[PDB]
């Protein structure tokens, strides 16, 4: 993996 | 519209101390961990990666090999509590939890270490 944006920062998977 | 907060933003630890790094998000009544996610990083380093109720270990950036743990009997009450074992001056910056749970956020922490002496 999925990949989130929050407040314009990013998070995916290993 | 899903918040995380963090009571302390500022840890000053000891270097070879333990410390615990806490954020807090929303439960009611049960919290399915199929759908929680915990993701604890520190710059362009995974700490923690908590999907479906378990801690992956792949994705562990090395530094953090044996010395950083979610505790996990902590989900239920809303905090997503990071105990790191032996700090070093290295684990010094600036920390991030993200969860999610219906949608998601993220807190920044700042930890400074003490050299000894």
């Amino acid at each position: 993996a999925f990949l989130f944006v929050i407040r314009d920062r990013v998070f995916r998977c290993g | 519209a899903f918040t995380v907060t963090v009571p302390k933003d500022l840890y000053v630890v000891e270097y070879g101390s333990n410390m615990t790094i806490e954020c807090k998000f929303p439960v009611e009544k049960q919290l399915d961990l199929a759908a929680l996610i915990v993701y604890w990083e520190m710059e362009d380093k995974n700490i923690i990666q908590f999907v479906h109720g378990e801690e992956d270990l792949k994705v562990q950036h090395s530094s953090y090999r044996q010395r950083a743990r979610l505790l996990k009997d902590q989900l239920s009450l809303g905090n997503a509590a990071l105990q790191i074992t032996d700090v070093k001056l290295q684990d010094a910056g600036v920390y991030r939890c993200m969860i999610s749970y219906g949608g998601a956020d993220y807190k920044r922490i700042t930890v400074k270490v003490n050299a000894p002496y």
